[PDB]
């Protein structure tokens, strides 16, 4: 059964490393929400988040 | 002494507060990941050491 | 104010008549005490 | 799968329960049946046996 | 032999480099920077605490505040607040809120929910531009109500013409219906949302109308798109139960439904497909002509059609020598695409019975007696004779 038996393996192992792809892909995305003009919001911001005002 | 060290052991643990359980729908790139516990919200709330 | 309020519940099932199964009225199931202050002759099945 | 004791601060299993109980009743009235002159042992025997 | 080799030599080469790509670059992302972005992220995590309460954002209030209503069950006034923006933010998108003190810190959901997951699919279509004949002119219906405005706006111009939105497919089961729409779906390359109508029902209440919301929601984001709420019927003019835990449930639910699809504007690029049972199991008027263009009624293969459907299986087999094609088509009475496929697997589990490699005479024989005798009446011709 040569010309279909190893080739069927051969197909297995390609799905298998492309499900394993996938994984490595999802675990790191697109850095952060660090924007420039709200990182000027953040010096009002440390102060409002500690008191008791929301 | 192995005998009182291990009940003085689990005694201790139920001091200590208790534990939860949910799975994990996304991951997140900030260090964290993004849980749904079982009869709660969504969570994202940071990783152990070991993973 | 020094009375304090209490909550009630219902007998839901007898255990022992040492411990007895409660049904809250507030929510979860619980299993109680008893103390010297009720008589556990009229504690039975569904007494609230 | 069964009934068991959680403590209520630990919220931990310290204790284990019957199943038997949190369930619903075995015998709604009393166990040992009412009639003790009986009309079952008296009242046809035949078919009761 | 050959040409499985050239699919292994395209596949191995270029998807193994493509793994190995990408977890070099994990690393390799990181040390072109070292001050300046990774300042900014540093104080992102002094501020925002762990763990963080979701929130759902209801609306903004413009004055650097919001609503928030939470799993937490009462609601906020929260501030907008710490690296988020008044414009970064839309309402009805999700919110991630501070733990101690709610506030919008961000957002790195936009519209991330379960629900959400189980419509969108990353699978591959079982049926890749009908790949399994019969139902030619009835694809050639589905074709120019869907896929056409999204391939050929223009034609739809010069004709001055509001181009189509959305598809009903209905009547028969075993006619490959669902099938397609996921044919057309792979034709285009479209983004498709298998989303079930039936599962977004559920005992407990007042969950239900969130979902609906969703989908038009996340189908407008990503658009072009093909939706496919399949199975519309259950939610239809039918009740949950007759006692309780349920009265309100399919009656929200529907309508909410309708709302959002005409809601729009009359779209042709956002198409919906309504799989249903019949008409018979939904409400009189849904929403209701000159919207909905275009019906297609499924009704049984004839002769010509199942004979298409039937070539297809039997070469995928061994054997065709023994009994003609036409001798299959001739003993086989009109019956739907099922049961022509049906007719097939008996055969090979027939073959398997005799233990042989060839798909005999004999086994075609007994394989179309059998399907046959199911699904039977005989008082079409009992009446006549
Ligand atoms: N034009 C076609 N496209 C796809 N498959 C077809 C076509 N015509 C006939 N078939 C046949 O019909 C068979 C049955 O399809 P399937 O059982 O999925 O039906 P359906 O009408 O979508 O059903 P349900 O009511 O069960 O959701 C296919 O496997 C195939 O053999
Ligand atoms: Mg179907």
């Amino acid at each position: 059964a040569a010309p279909y038996a190893a080739k069927l393996k051969q197909t297995e192992n390609d799905l298998k490393d492309i499900e394993a792809r996938i994984k490595e892909k999802a675990g790191v995305k697109e850095s952060d929400t660090g924007l420039a003009p709200s990182h000027l919001w953040d010096i009002m911001g440390d102060r409002q988040r500690l008191g008791e005002e929301h | 002494n192995d005998k009182v060290r291990f009940i003085k052991d689990e005694l201790r643990l139920l001091q200590e507060p208790g534990s939860y359980v949910g799975e994990v729908i996304k991951i997140v790139s900030d260090k964290k990941v993004l849980v749904k516990v079982q009869p709660e919200g969504k969570y994202i709330v940071d990783v152990a050491k070991d993973i | 104010l020094q009375s304090i309020g209490q909550l009630i519940g219902e007998v839901m099932k007898e255990l022992s008549e040492e411990k007895y199964i409660v049904k809250a009225s507030s929510g979860p199931r619980y299993i109680v005490g008893v103390r010297n202050s009720v008589d556990r002759s009229k504690l039975k099945k569904g007494v609230r | 799968s069964m009934s068991v004791a959680l403590h209520r601060h630990s919220n931990a299993l310290v204790d284990i329960l019957p199943p038997d109980s949190d369930s619903s009743i075995s015998v709604m009235g009393e166990n040992e049946k009412p009639d003790v002159t009986y009309a079952d042992v008296g009242g046809l025997d035949m078919q009761k046996q | 032999t050959r040409c499985k080799l050239k699919l292994l030599r395209m596949e191995r080469i270029k998807d193994h480099l493509l793994l190995e790509e990408e977890f070099v670059s994990n690393s390799e992302i990181l040390k072109p920077f070292e001050k300046k972005q990774e300042e900014e992220k540093k104080q992102l995590e002094e501020i925002r605490g762990n763990p963080l309460s979701i929130g759902t954002l209801e609306e903004i209030i413009d004055d650097d505040h919001a609503i928030v209503t939470s799993p937490t069950m009462p609601d906020y006034y929260v501030s907008i607040l710490s690296f988020v923006d008044k414009e970064l933010l839309e309402p009805g998108c999700s919110v991630l809120l501070h733990h101690k003190t709610m506030s919008i810190v961000g957002v790195l959901q936009d519209d991330a929910d379960p629900m959400v997951s189980v419509m969108k699919m990353d699978k591959s279509p079982t049926e890749s531009y009908s790949d399994i004949g019969g139902l030619e002119s009835q694809i050639q219906e589905i074709k120019e109500s869907v896929e056409l405005p999204l391939t050929h706006p223009e034609l739809y111009e010069e004709m001055g013409i509001k181009p189509p939105k959305g598809v009903i497919l209905y009547g028969a089961p075993g006619t490959g219906k669902t099938l397609l729409a996921k044919a057309v779906a792979n034709q285009t390359s479209a983004t498709f949302l298998r989303i079930v109508g039936s599962e977004l029902i559920q005992k407990y209440l007042g969950d239900g109308p969130r979902l609906c919301r969703q989908i038009f929601k996340v189908a407008g984001e990503n658009a072009p798109s093909i939706v496919f709420i399949d199975e519309i019927d259950a939610i239809g003019t039918k009740r949950y139960d007759s006692n309780s835990g349920g009265e309100r449930e399919i009656q929200r639910t529907m309508l909410e439904l309708l709302n959002q699809l005409d809601g729009f504007d009359d779209r042709g690029d956002v198409k919906v497909i309504m799989a249903t049972n019949k008409i018979e199991t939904l409400d009189p008027a849904l929403i209701r002509p000159g919207r909905i263009d275009r019906k297609i009624l499924f009704e049984n293969p004839d002769l010509s059609t199942k004979k298409k459907i039937l070539g297809i299986h039997t070469s995928k087999m061994n054997l065709s020598e023994d009994v003609n094609l036409e001798t299959l088509v001739t003993t086989k009475d009109d019956l739907s695409g099922a049961d022509i496929q049906a007719m097939c697997t008996e055969a090979g589990l027939l073959a398997l019975r005799e233990r042989r490699m060839q798909v005999t005479a004999e086994d075609f024989k007994q394989a179309k007696e059998r399907v046959m005798k199911n699904k039977v009446e005989e008082n079409l011709e009992g009446l006549y004779l």
